[PDB]
């Protein structure tokens, strides 16, 4: 289908976008070629058969972290030290290069688009924070803020100068590029994902390493729960008005938590690590998760 | 290590008799009738970079018979290549295994088992152990490749490698524990005193109750000239399957093949040996629940002392 | 004249790398065994139980290569001293696995970090794989010259740089290499990788990495500034640096993206050997005596032997 | 030996323990209706010349209630102690197998499992292992003692212990081969630089999913005197059932019992320590297949080397 052959075994990402088409992300951690690959799905249940995609692409390495810029646009974390965008073409079947700097010293971790659209915000194992823009193509700002690899970084959703960030030297970083000094640390076990909260600006979740699900206020006094039994992930919200909490980890299972953070769903469907999660937008109940296994599997949530 | 397996691979000779030697079993097991009905389960145990796993493939070709292939390898640095290997070339007809053959609980019994678990000594590399282990998952009216391997033991002069042994005296051990323990060596300066005689001997499968390993064997070797023995020579023969063998004893040397060096017992004294006397030889082979090891003492002309009790000096590792 | 080497973290193509890397000049290759997010599970299932091949094949590159052209990576996600027993475990299961690996490939040295205060289980596994076969690998520990924190933009509000001088504290990332090499005994396999900040220290800092077994300097291309014509060069203070390490007989390593686009990689390779000719050359002393730099001889008795 | 059995028998504040703590332990799981109809299995792991099968009986009597005795022993010596009182005195009430408890496939599981496996530093005999593999033929509802034990370590100085440990230096070993090794010894000429903390702790039945015995303990000792530090003093606390209790933890010692001496990890260097500084130490237990052993360093007030690096000088055979 005006694609590669095959695609990689270790699935990384997954999102859904407005109508719901189903983006993956797939890298290769093993055997001869250590790249990577992005793919589409307007077929979602199709996944993760390659004869049956829309789109797909070879990149040059592998794919650590991506997500949606709104439609067309897929901006990208390579492991070459290169924030790669591509735009979908009108007939939305390729998905050629826009653009691909090698600014990052080493991998790239982490990346999250801004509430502008415009504006991304990147992270590297090189310990560097760098803000991009996605019209001139260049890095607006470099911050050299952590002590250690930056893991996660997660752009406010109304905010465009606010942004968390979190690090393996024990710290969780709320920016704000309006200050002279932007970096404002939040005050045991070291932070591996975020999550600002959709219907609160001031309010966001952390997973740590050793899978405490943790639930914060900017003013205040934290709540937490022990969900997983090893390093959480990622955490994304459904797109209710109340919203659940889906929170993934390398114990190979899937939760689905409410406001006080207490178990509603359990899923041991995975064998392999979970890698990330994507609640149907046309279909609030559903949610999609993606792992090593190479499975995409499609969970329904008692909502 | 990688480059060890290498040159283990830059022998064409040996792999051609293992191939040779399973391509015949596979007509005697299946016949021509019978030719696309019958697959046969094959098991290398030890496949290391995987060249007999090759070998079963050509051999299964020539032959043109249906086989099933597991590739039982412990070392998981070999196992890196085998999986790359098997992804790329090999598929699905070949299962690799990461796993010890004696530990490995097996989910189909094999027809036919292919091991290359020999050493300069034949046994020193505890193929016996090993493929006892192997044998619970072997058919009743199974093969082994190979099915049977004898050592050769042969009396030496050589004040060279006496004194080449002497100088690998060690800080912090024994100061003779260089001669209670064995050398592989290309032999070139020295005297061989009598013509090679066989030691122990080991068949696959073992059907003996109560598998011992152990033994006991008294040599003995006239001897037609004045000389002074410093060691004796070992060697091996090997029977794959029937005619064909891979063998290092100097009469019956497999041409071509450089895979395997002789290998050396030293003693700690020289012995005086004149012409007409016998050289007399005892050699044990001795184990316990971790480890395996050789003893030996020469009895005549004059008594030496038992090198390598409870193997102080020199053991094998289980 | 001067030997250098590579850095990358991200390899696509073992063969394709090298090819790159040699057209621009270089020794050798410091690159990753497994690839550097293939995070690995030892004990919980169903994770452990993880199917396919662990990493590359050792066949697609020569004994040879891998002899003299590779150097070793300690993947990042292992922290054998983590504060969770569980990431402790496993970091030391996959520590053994690639130190084992780099061994069955032969490298001739292998790269592992320090970047804290507390590597006292890293030592511990790196000695007990140290005293397991007879392998002659090097082990060239990654230290900076300044410690991560002490060299963070001050950026943070409610976190200020240290503006204090503190004469010992700034002489940490020596006291870290000290305590591992003491640890592991002074293991003549054990050497140091220094990397090179962009902001050098005091000069006692400096001096203190006197007399210690500096194998390999790690320069950062985020360190070198650009001249009138537009190619990477360093600043004065640096050139000194390097001009002392120079004499030490140290390999050079590059390491990080190339910030100077317009320009070739061998720009870097290149200002080195720029430096490396432009020394002061070898007096009658130091012309005789090259050859025998630290080497350990018994004084000579003219009256008791004959000479 | 028959005389090292005999010293251990010597000491009847033990077993007087071992007698509470199963008198009590039947009481609970047998009550007074299920007297004469429930028969309590029990199973002494490690028997010897069998005091504890002597206990065990006495504990019956004294609770009044039934029991089936097993004396599982490996130690075939003692098997024919255990076996002529056997004949002459217990009878039929006791079955006494001669096997590792390891390996020994049971008849019957067991309701108790005995066992005296603890050294000076507790598990410096290996106690985990050999329980561990004893598991399955306990209960799922099965009692063991002793339940847990823990180890304790405290900084010491002694320049007495310290040149006593130097003149253990052997030939044909490392020199420093006798300061990576502890020492059973009656501690007198030393001082005790801080107050014993716990090291490593085992709790039987463990039903931690993959039972792993290996450990990594970091112990910080606050010091308030200057004074110059030779090594490590090792104590032991055990719960035989639940407030029966064996101890050589100097401030909880058991009162009349000289069972065990205190155990000595020595340290190469000697390390000095000025008033206010903390000590610093690092104890791992390391273990293979076929051998388990400890690892030490001092990281405070300065670094000492990693002692005992793979178990080259001291290890702890299964
Ligand atoms: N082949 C298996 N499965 N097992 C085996 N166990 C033992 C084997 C035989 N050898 C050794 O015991 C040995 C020890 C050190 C060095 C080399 C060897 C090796 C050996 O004798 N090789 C001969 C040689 C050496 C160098 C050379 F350029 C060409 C040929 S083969
Ligand atoms: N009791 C089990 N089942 N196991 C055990 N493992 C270890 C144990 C403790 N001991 C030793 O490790 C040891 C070593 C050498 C000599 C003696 C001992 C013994 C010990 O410390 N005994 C004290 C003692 C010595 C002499 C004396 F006249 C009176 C009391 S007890
Ligand atoms: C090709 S050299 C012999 C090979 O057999 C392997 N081997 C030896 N003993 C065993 C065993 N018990 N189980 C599995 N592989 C083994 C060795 O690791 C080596 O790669
Ligand atoms: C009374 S001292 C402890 C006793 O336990 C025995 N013992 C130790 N380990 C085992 C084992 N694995 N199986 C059986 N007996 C054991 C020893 O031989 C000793 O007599």
């Amino acid at each position: 289908p005006n694609a590669p052959a095959c695609m990689e075994r270790q699935l990384e990402a997954a999102r859904y976008r407005s109508d719901g088409a189903l983006l993956l992300g797939a890298s290769s951690l093993s055997g001869r070629c250590w790249a990577g690959s992005l793919w589409l799905f307007k077929d979602p249940c199709a996944a993760p058969n390659e004869g049956f995609c829309s789109a797909g692409v070879q990149t040059e390495a592998g794919v650590a972290d991506l997500t949606w810029v709104g439609e067309r646009g897929i901006l990208v974390a390579s492991d070459s030290g290169a924030v790669e965008l591509w735009e979908l073409d009108e007939n939305e079947t390729l998905i050629v290069s826009k653009f691909c700097k090698y600014e990052h010293d080493d991998i790239v971790s982490t990346v999250s688009v801004l509430s502008s659209g415009t504006q991304a915000v990147s992270g590297s194992k090189d310990i560097c924070i760098k803000v991009w823009d996605l019209a001139q193509q260049v890095v607006l700002s470099s911050y050299r803020a952590h002590a250690a690899q930056v893991t996660c970084v997660a752009a406010s959703p109304h905010k465009d100068s606010v942004f968390l960030s979190c690090s393996e030297d024990n710290r969780i970083l709320l920016w704000d590029t309006r200050c002279p000094k932007p970096a404002s640390q939040i005050g045991g076990y070291l932070p591996t994902s975020l999550a600002w909260h959709p219907q609160q600006s001031e309010v966001f979740v952390f997973g740590d390493e050793n899978g405490t699900v943790s639930l914060v206020d900017t003013k205040s006094c934290v709540l937490s729960s022990a969900v997983h039994s090893q390093c959480v992930t990622g955490l994304v919200f459904s797109p209710h008005s109340v919203p659940f909490l889906a929170s993934l980890s390398e114990d190979c299972s899937l939760a689905v938590l409410d406001s006080s953070l207490s178990e509603l769903f359990r899923s041991q469907a995975h064998r392999d690590f979970v890698r990330d999660a994507t609640w149907s937008p046309l279909n609030h109940s559903l949610l999609t998760t993606v792992g090593w296994d190479h499975q995409v599997v499609h969970h329904v949530v008692p909502t | 290590e990688s480059q060890t397996y290498e040159v283990f691979e830059k022998d064409p000779i040996k792999y051609s008799q293992y191939q040779q030697a399973i391509y015949k079993c596979l007509l005697d097991r299946v016949p021509e009738e019978e030719k696309d009905t019958n697959v046969q389960v094959l098991m290398v145990l030890g496949a290391g970079r995987g060249p007999l796993v090759n070998a079963s493939l050509r051999a299964a070709k020539q032959a043109d018979r249906r086989i099933k292939l597991y590739a039982v390898e412990k070392n998981p640095n070999a196992v890196v290549t085998l999986e790359n290997w098997q992804f790329e070339e090999w598929g699905s007809q070949v299962t690799v295994v990461s796993s010890d053959m004696r530990e490995w609980v097996a989910p189909e019994k094999a027809d036919i088992i292919v091991s290359e678990l020999l050493g300069s000594f034949a046994d020193n590399e505890l193929s016996p152990e090993c493929l006892d282990g192997a044998q619970h998952f072997l058919k009743d009216d199974g093969v082994s490749i190979p099915g049977e391997y004898t050592s050769f033991l042969a009396p030496i002069s050589s004040s060279k490698l006496y004194n080449e042994v002497r100088a690998c005296r060690e800080k912090d051990r024994d100061p003779e524990a260089q001669f209670e323990m064995p050398y592989v060596v290309r032999l070139h300066n020295f005297h061989q005193l009598s013509a090679p005689q066989p030691c122990f001997t080991f068949s696959h499968p073992n059907r003996d109750p109560m598998i011992d390993n152990n033994r006991y064997c008294t040599l003995e070797f006239p001897v037609e000239v004045n000389t002074v023995l410093h060691g004796f020579a070992g060697y091996f023969e090997t029977v794959l399957y029937q005619d064909i063998t891979l063998s290092i004893r100097p009469e019956t040397h497999s041409p071509g093949m450089f895979s395997w060096f002789p290998i050396l017992f030293p003693i700690k004294q020289p012995i005086t040996v004149r012409e007409g006397q016998t050289i007399c030889v005892r050699f044990w082979r001795c184990s316990n629940s971790k480890k395996v090891w050789y003893e030996w003492a020469v009895t005549a002309p004059v008594c030496s002392a038992i090198h390598n009790p409870t193997g102080r000096s020199y053991t094998i590792g289980l | 004249r001067v030997s250098s080497g590579r850095d990358l973290n991200c390899v696509p193509e073992i063969a394709d790398t090298l090819g790159a890397v040699a057209k621009q000049g270089f020794d050798f290759l410091c690159m990753p065994v497994f690839h550097p997010r293939f995070k690995r599970e030892f004990i919980q299932e169903p994770a452990k139980n993880r199917p396919g091949p662990q990493t590359r094949s050792d066949l697609l590159l020569s004994g040879r290569d891998w002899n003299t052209l590779i150097v070793g990576k300690l993947s990042p996600w292992i922290r054998p001293d983590s504060k969770v027993e569980k990431i402790r475990r496993n970091s030391e299961a996959a520590m053994l696995q690639e130190l084992n690996f780099g061994a069955y490939l032969g490298l001739p040295a292998f790269l592992l970090p320090l970047n804290q205060e507390d590597n006292t289980n890293l030592a511990r596994v790196l000695t007990n794989h140290i005293h397991t076969g007879h392998h002659s690998s090097m082990f060239w520990m990654r230290v900076p010259l300044v410690a991560p924190e002490d060299l963070r933009d001050d950026i943070i509000e409610n976190a200020p740089t240290t503006h204090t001088e503190e004469y010992s504290g700034e002489e940490k990332t020596w006291m870290w290499w000290h305590n591992f090499r003491t640890l592991c005994d002074y293991s003549k396999r054990i050497a140091v990788a220094l990397e090179i900040g962009a902001d050098l220290p005091s000069n006692h800092v400096i001096d203190r990495w006197l007399g210690e077994p500096i194998k390999a300097a790690i320069l950062p291309t985020s360190i070198f500034l650009t001249n009138k014509k537009g190619f990477p060069v360093l600043s004065k203070m640096h050139q000194r640096l390097i001009f002392r390490l120079l004499k030490l007989e140290v390999q050079f390593i590059i390491t990080g993206t190339n910030h100077h686009s317009e320009k070739e990689f061998c720009s870097y390779l290149q200002y080195l050997e720029y430096l490396s000719q432009n020394r002061p050359p070898p007096n009658a002393y130091e012309l005789f005596a090259k050859g025998y730099e630290d080497y350990l001889q018994s004084p000579l008795q003219p009256l008791m032997d004959n000479l």
